[PDB]
């Protein structure tokens, strides 16, 4: 009598895949002041459960919510397979995984000495991945000189921006990059990254599966969780 | 890649 899930589903191994996917957005002053910041999250569930279960999801200050039609500390018969359990958005007490610290210095009207420092700010137990930093260059840029201790950088002069790429970097660390911009006689610094944790601080408390028509209880379900945070707009002024 | 257990 449920239009989103058939009857007579049986899995040998009743498994549960729970992906928490957040996008952290941040607009910072060069001086570290959070000008605007928020997280947009969804909770995707892959569900391999037998029959017609009644499940309860439960997990900090959420602002919006947008559940699936099945939802009613929320109970629901989840469909079979992948579906998005809920969307959400938070704005307070967000973990900002990186601190971008620009520093520019003029040299006459010919040179531009630029130095940019990124600070990771999370358990050093954990690695950030796919780290990319864009430093835009002015339009009247003749050439660019740049060196950097970690990772690689290149002056994508078509895009009129420096792109610095870093494979990994653990938390509570710091790396920098220095550049000389010769020019011909101020958008922000962007970052992208992936972190193995929900920046909002969200963590999943319990997921309970109740099947009273079939021969399994909650002790029987195998339950798995994954947290992944990525950047959206992640810019620093200067 | 990595799913961790929930408990």
């Amino acid at each position: 009598q449920i239009g989103w899930r058939r009857e007579g589903i049986k899995y040998r191994r009743n498994e549960l895949f729970l992906d928490v996917l957040e996008s952290v957005n941040l607009l910072m002053s060069p001086q570290g002041q959070v000008l605007s910041a928020h997280v947009s999250g969804r909770v995707v569930m892959k569900s391999y459960l037998s029959g017609m279960p009644e499940c309860k999801f439960g997990m900090i200050a959420i602002d919006d919510c947008t559940f699936h039609q099945c939802v009613r500390s929320i109970s629901f018969i989840p469909p079979d397979g992948e579906f998005e359990l809920m969307r959400y958005r938070t704005t307070k007490d967000i973990i900002l995984p990186f601190r971008v610290i620009p520093l520019v210095r003029e040299v006459g009207r010919t040179k531009l000495e630029v130095k940019v420092v990124i600070k990771s700010n999370f358990k050093p137990s954990l690695l950030a991945q796919k780290i990319e930093v864009r430093i835009p260059t002015p339009l009247n840029t003749s050439g660019v000189q740049v060196i950097c201790m970690k990772g690689k950088a290149k002056y994508k002069a078509s895009e009129n921006a420096i792109v610095w790429k870093i494979k990994r970097m653990a938390g509570m660390k710091e790396s920098q990059i220095s550049a000389e911009i010769e020019l011909l006689p101020r958008p922000p610094i962007s970052m992208n990254f992936e972190v193995p944790f929900a920046p909002s601080g969200l963590k999943v408390r319990y997921l309970k599966v109740f099947e009273p028509k079939l021969n399994y209880s909650d002790h029987d379900v195998i339950k798995w969780v994954r947290y992944i945070g990525r950047s959206g707009i992640y810019e620093t002024r200067c | 890649y990595c799913y961790e257990q929930l408990n």
